[PDB]
């Protein structure tokens, strides 16, 4: 759950802040994307 | 302290699980013990049928 | 109990087949005796001579 | 390691997050003193 | 357990928390009641 | 209440069997149809404002059907029989205070975290008995819990005198001193109570409870001071509470989702099932099938439920309609 | 009212502030005399 974005910029505190980064490294196993191939296929390409 | 999941109360009040000691890390193990295993290239599955 | 699911580390693993790890110990040891023979092959036991 | 905090070769994970948030602006209808532009 | 610090010599009852010497007993508190040495 | 469905779940109400259409003219019949060749069976029952059939179940399709009777639907309340520990003292040590609590633990909410407190104090004296202890800390305790101000029925306390030994006397609030004259009073039982219940607004759920014991300094020590031993129960909630409240959600199947949303406007519907008697359940769970490549099934299930005079009269007859009706070999309950 | 604190184990007689303890004899400073419990 990724937190608001939509608020005003002083209730975009220092906590907020944090918060979208200990989302980031929650999922970024995720490389998911609809115009890429996988990280296993482009590393047996390397 | 967790009354839900905790469920054999002790003798002297509150859960039995709150009575457990636990030491996690004993010195410095020059690399980290306890972590989590992911599998590379393993986005979680979602799927509909409709 | 999931903040305390998120003060470890993660590592992503190649495939989903069992992972192993190596432990060691030392290498200088002691040995346990046997017996102890005098010249002529006779064990000494505890009511001998030197 | 690929969420490791350190590495064995003896690096740190650097995480860098990029992304676009939003943000409430104004449109201003102002005339012009001189001209009634 | 419970540690008793003072000693008091009186003929009256002092202190739970301590002990009531008179002629030839030694009582202190035990169990709701003085119980005795001796 | 609010129960889960196996994609559909539909009751009928049994107050009779008619064993003819033509012959359904009281509200809440029910008459088990079916034809020669077995193969479609469906309970055409008497609505109070006309004939109504069920779904056609097929014979083929049927996954169970197994009934239960009422003495297996009732919720059998807890006891605690709180004694005196015979390893710290026999007899109440004459200086300490004597504190119980009991731990309630879905007080409220439904949650385990919705905790709830309530003690019972007695200072223990000199040459005060055992019975004389227990005649302090039966009013004591129910001087909390059975109040006539808490806003919920807590616990049920008894007294056990040593000569009956199963006679239960009972404590309240107002009972005084005088009324309890035993002098061989040996335990404290506990027992649940029966929550309030209110048709298809609140559902039927009980709080349970803990007797805690609190610490007495007995050799200088500071040891455990009481046992609570679990009771095999005497009282059970009984099914009419429970089935009011099961026909109350599957008639939203047969008719409207909306029970009194908006009130000059609301459809009403009459409910069969009386809240003061005990009932049986019968459940034929089935299926349906495309003849064809859609092979994917989907469940369904039917309820009858019929009126248990302690024998199952009722609804061994219903039993014995279907099994001739039907071919099916349901089991006489 | 007079209020013992210290318990000495001597062979001989200690001060008239505490107990004289020796071989199974507690004895304490009472009316001029060394009075002892048992």
């Amino acid at each position: 759950n990724f937190p608001r974005q939509m608020l005003p910029f002083s209730k975009k505190t220092k906590q907020w802040r944090k918060d979208c980064l200990l989302w980031a490294n929650q999922k970024t196993f995720f490389n998911y994307s609809l115009v890429r191939k996988s990280v296993i296929h482009k590393k047996i390409n390397y | 302290d967790d009354p839900v999941r905790n469920k054999i109360l002790h003798p002297m009040g509150g859960v039995a699980f709150s009575y457990r000691y636990d030491i996690w890390y004993i010195g410095t193990m020059d690399q980290p013990n306890i972590f989590k295993c992911k599998i590379k290239g393993d986005n979680e599955y979602r799927g509909y049928q409709w | 109990l999931d903040t305390f699911l998120n003060s470890f580390p993660t590592r992503e693993f190649e495939d989903d087949n069992e992972y192993y790890w190596d432990v060691i110990g030392s290498s200088r040891r002691n040995i346990p005796l046997v017996e102890a023979r005098d010249e002529n092959g006779v064990v000494v036991a505890a009511n001998a001579a030197n | 390691n690929s969420l490791l905090p350190y590495d064995l070769a003896g690096n740190l994970r650097v995480l860098r997050l990029y992304w676009k948030s939003k943000r409430k602006i104004l449109k201003v209808k102002s005339y012009d003193p001189e001209t009634g532009e | 357990m419970k540690t008793l610090r003072t000693l008091k010599i009186s003929p009256n009852a002092p202190d739970i928390n301590s002990v009531w010497l008179y002629k030839g007993t030694m009582k202190y508190f035990n169990n709701g009641e003085w119980e005795t040495i001796g | 209440m609010v129960i889960s469905i196996n994609q559909v779940r539909q009751l009928y109400v049994a107050k009779a069997l008619k064993a003819n259409t033509a012959a359904l003219t009281t509200a809440g019949d029910i008459v088990p149809k079916a034809d020669t060749a077995k193969t479609t069976l469906y309970f055409q029952s008497m609505s109070p404002a006309g004939i109504v059939a069920s779904d056609k179940i097929n014979l083929k399709h049927v996954l169970y059907a197994k009934a239960t009777p009422s003495e297996a639907l009732a919720h059998k309340l807890v006891r605690y029989s709180v004694t005196l520990d015979a390893d710290v003292s026999a007899t109440p040590v004459a200086g300490q205070n004597y504190i119980l609590r009991l731990a309630f633990r879905q007080y409220i909410g439904l949650s385990e975290e919705d905790q709830y407190f309530k003690y019972g104090e007695v200072i223990a004296r000199s040459g005060m008995t055992a019975s004389d202890f227990y005649k302090k800390m039966a009013i004591s305790l129910a001087k909390n819990l059975e109040n006539k101000t808490e806003s919920t029925p807590l616990v049920n306390i008894y007294l056990i005198s040593a000569a009956a030994a199963s006679t239960d006397v009972p404590v309240t609030s107002a009972t005084k001193e005088s009324d309890l004259t035993a002098t061989d009073y040996n335990q404290i039982i506990i027992e649940e109570t029966e929550q309030p219940w209110v048709l298809g607004m609140m559902p039927q759920a009980f709080i349970p409870f803990t007797p805690q014991f609190l610490t007495i300094t007995v050799d200088g020590e500071d040891r455990l001071w009481g046992v609570a031993t679990v009771v095999t129960p005497t009282k059970t909630v009984p099914d009419g509470h429970l089935i009011a409240d099961l026909e109350y959600f599957c008639m939203g199947a047969r008719g409207d989702i909306y029970r009194g949303m908006g009130y000059p406007n609301i459809i009403k519907t009459t409910y069969l099932v009386d809240p003061g008697a005990v009932y049986d359940v019968l459940d034929i769970h089935y299926f349906y099938t495309g003849s064809n490549e859609s092979v994917q099934k989907s469940e369904k299930t039917i309820t009858l439920v019929a009126v248990d005079d302690g024998s199952h009269t009722a609804m061994n007859a219903l039993i014995g309609a279907i099994n001739t009706a039907s071919g099916l070999t349901i089991a006489t309950l």
